[PDB]
């Protein structure tokens, strides 16, 4: 179980640790979160109280550094940091642990859906997407622009996901123009898994990456990039069974874990309409169906 | 974007264009079974390829050999008809390819699109215009080749005649529509008002009748007659 100190908290503002979030108040003494579950990414997050615009955070792994939080007044921004000297960060933490002036990790015993929600994702696949490579997490916010919203400006603070584009030399085998664009299945298996990420464990770490930068920043291009991942699995005719299977498990934790208030603007009405209801996988994902349906049927 | 009443004399510029419509590309009979049931008889088809400042048609025929044991014709008709089109931009020297096709059923869009990505600098576009180029077929000499082609075939022509000589690409291009709009309303009135005096004649290297600047005034007379007439019958008003 490991923590990640505030020197303090100077702004009011409302900190969220993945899933869970909490108020802080100007000046409150506060120094941090512990028993943050060792074996996953986590990622930690900031919206200020007096501008509830760039919500912003960090993803990091404890097993990669010790990580601290502090406040930047020229910046004007919590900034995540590494300690190097692993006796100052020891006793510096153990310090505030006895005065109890940290957060605890809330995690139920029987709650999977932080596991279930980062099962593919992979630190050293977040620094490939987000490249600052002198730090050992990953700073996000709700403004980033990705690599192919900038095709169509700042390349040093771009999300470098990969560029999915169903009208591209890329997408379509001269002389298959039609069998491709109407069945995804060699852009699928040949460029994408084969070709790009050499397995689906990687497509799917991205995909779900893309999908929290969306849910926990409001990051449009992060949404864009889900929506674009699932869509080429949905209208691909041949996909191993693995993979379908998976699929309807990562979306249903997607689905599950969604503020019920952001579906009008998290979730692209053509996408889910053609996955679950058009396209060759619309009868492959089950519980991804049954939970829409019953949570967002106005969607559908 | 799309192409409307509002950008018309683009049509009519130096930028070389084509109009694509795929309406006559898959032409089918319906009949009864011997067992009662239904069945489709597909006939030869063309696409319409036209560039409307020079009166030039690629008239590709499509022979009814091209369906042969394939399924949803309605969804390949579109994509054999991007197919076509890119073949011929890829047929024409550089400087005679257009910089835009626009196409007349936006669901050719995508097929076009897809097909082109070779040609990134060619804009696909849709229109707003409702365009009679479905009637095509209601040309004589047009209906002659696509009827009589037993293999597939690219057959050229000038659907202007020899209008050029006398008048703008603007008015040839207004002329045509009328005279394709009325064949499409009523074709046997419109048939019949091309044809009812016998000493006007079509020559044998063009597809309508030799009419003078007169006979033509006469002729754009009675094709929007008819239209307004067909058009009073259609809505009772």
């Amino acid at each position: 179980m490991n923590t990640v100190p505030f020197t303090s908290a100077p702004i009011e503002v409302t900190i969220g640790i993945d899933q869970y979030s909490f108020n802080v108040k100007e000046n409150q003494p506060f120094h941090g979160i512990k028993d943050i579950p060792i074996g996953h990414v986590h990622v930690i997050h900031f919206q200020h109280a007096d501008n509830s615009s760039m919500r912003y955070g960090y993803w990091f792994d404890c097993r990669m550094g010790n990580f601290y939080i502090q406040y930047d007044p020229k910046d004007g921004l919590y900034k995540m940091m590494e300690e190097r000297d692993g006796a100052k960060f020891e006793n510096i933490v153990h310090n505030f642990k006895e005065r109890q002036m940290m957060v605890s990790y809330p995690k139920i015993d029987e709650d999977d859906t932080w596991y279930n929600l980062t099962e593919f994702v992979q630190m050293d696949k977040i620094r490939k997407i987000v490249r600052k490579d002198e730090n050992q997490f990953s700073y996000v916010d709700s403004s980033m622009t990705t690599v192919q919203e900038n095709e169509l400006s700042d390349p040093a603070h771009s999300l470098n996901y990969t560029v999915i584009n169903f009208k591209s030399r890329e997408a379509i085998r001269p002389g298959h123009e039609m069998e491709d664009f109407l069945d995804k299945s060699y852009y699928l298996n040949t460029v994408m898994l084969q070709g790009i990420f050499k397995n689906s464990s990687n497509y799917f770490g991205e995909l779900q990456f893309a999908f929290l930068n969306a849910m926990f920043f409001g990051n449009y291009g992060s949404s864009l990039q889900w929506h674009a991942m699932i869509e080429l699995i949905c209208s691909s005719a041949t996909v191993p069974k693995h993979m379908l299977d998976k699929l309807d498990e990562i979306l249903y934790y997607q689905i599950k874990t969604l503020p019920e208030q952001y579906s009008d603007i998290l979730l692209n009405e053509r996408v889910w309409n053609i996955c679950l209801y058009s396209s060759f996988q619309k009868n492959s994902l089950h519980n991804t169906e049954k939970i829409m349906e019953n949570k967002y049927p106005e969607l559908l | 974007g799309a192409m409307n009443s509002s950008n018309y004399a683009e049509l009519f510029n130096n930028d070389i264009k084509l109009f694509v419509d795929d309406t006559n590309v898959y032409r089918v009979t319906v009949h009864k079974t011997f067992e009662g049931n239904v069945a489709t008889k597909a006939i030869n088809g063309c696409i319409f390829t036209l560039n409307p400042k020079t009166g030039h048609l690629f008239l590709k025929i499509i022979h009814t050999s091209v369906w042969a044991g394939q399924k949803r014709l309605s969804q390949l008709a579109k994509w054999k008809t991007a197919e076509e089109v890119s073949a011929l931009v890829r047929s024409l020297p550089k400087e005679e390819q257009p910089k835009q096709i626009i196409v007349t059923r936006k669901a050719m869009l995508d097929p076009l699109e897809v097909h082109m990505l070779d040609f990134p600098n060619i804009a696909i576009r849709p229109t707003e215009l409702r365009l009679p180029f479905s009637a095509a077929m209601s040309i004589d000499k047009l209906s002659d080749v696509v009827m009589k082609a037993t293999e597939p075939q690219m057959v050229l022509f000038n659907i202007y005649d020899d209008w050029l000589d006398r008048i703008s690409s603007y008015t040839a291009f207004s002329r045509l529509t009328l005279l394709l709009r009325a064949l499409k309303t009523n074709e046997e009135s419109a048939k019949m008002i091309l044809l009812s005096d016998p000493t006007i004649t079509i020559k044998s290297y063009h597809l309508w009748p030799s009419f003078t600047d007169e006979q033509w005034i006469t002729i754009e007379s009675q094709m929007r007659d008819l239209i307004l007439t067909e058009y009073g019958r259609k809505y009772n008003v």
